[PDB]
């Protein structure tokens, strides 16, 4: 399998 | 220097995307919450490269729009892996400050203040339990200007309470490149 993007952290 | 978390998909979606390696989701932000069907951690984008820990990602490929993104960099000795960042991923820049006032960004979007106490080490201003930091490996260590100082690798703890953080320094990410 592959590593999946499941979310994000948005920086100010 | 504030941060907020956004969920991009569920577990069922994560499993199928893990299987196909094809991810048509909109990418945004600098810190990507990355997951396997089993484990979850973070990946920081620095100079068009999506960096994370080897103990989380292994030699695994990354789910992308044109299919699986093969690892550009693999350093088992430094516990660091990198992929060519997927389109939409906003990038971070290496720190030149030389500032000892560091900030660790966690998976729950907490900006916890760290104080640099070596090349790969930094003390926690307020000690947190090991659980608070679990799954934040690959997370960034930022200078007061918001530039990449390193990537969170391991916790320096004494009987369950993390008093400091061990991180991969950007100099070694530049050396790898
Ligand atoms: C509390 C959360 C912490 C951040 C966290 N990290 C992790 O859970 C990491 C994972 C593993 O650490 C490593 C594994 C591997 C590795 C390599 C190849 C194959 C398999 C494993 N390489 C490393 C290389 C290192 O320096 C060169 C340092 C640490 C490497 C152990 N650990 C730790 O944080 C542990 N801490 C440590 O081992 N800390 C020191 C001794 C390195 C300061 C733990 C006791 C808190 C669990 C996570 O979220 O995963
Ligand atoms: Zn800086």
């Amino acid at each position: 399998g592959s590593v999946v993007i499941v979310g994000r952290i948005i920086l100010s | 220097i504030t941060a907020y978390s956004q969920q991009t998909r569920g577990l069922l979606g994560c499993i199928i995307t893990s299987l196909t390696g094809r991810d048509k989701n909109q990418v945004e932000g600098e810190v990507q919450v990355v997951s396997t069907a089993t484990q979850s951690f973070l990946a920081t984008c620095v100079n068009g490269v999506c960096w994370t820990v080897y103990h989380g990602a292994g030699s695994k490929t990354l789910a992308g729009p044109k299919g699986p993104i093969t690892q550009m960099y693999t350093n088992v000795d430094q516990d660091l892996v990198g992929w060519q960042a997927p389109p939409g991923a906003r990038s971070l820049t290496p720190c030149t400050c030389g500032s000892s006032d560091l900030y660790l960004v966690t998976r729950h979007a907490d900006v916890i203040p760290v104080r640099r106490r070596g090349d790969s080490r930094g003390s926690l201003l307020s000690p947190r339990p090991v659980s608070y930091l679990k799954g934040s490996s690959g997370g960034p260590l930022l200078c007061p200007s918001g530039h990449a100082v390193g990537i969170f690798r391991a916790a320096v703890c004494t009987r369950g309470v993390a008093k400091a953080v061990d991180f991969v320094p950007v100099e070694s990410m530049e050396t790898t490149m």
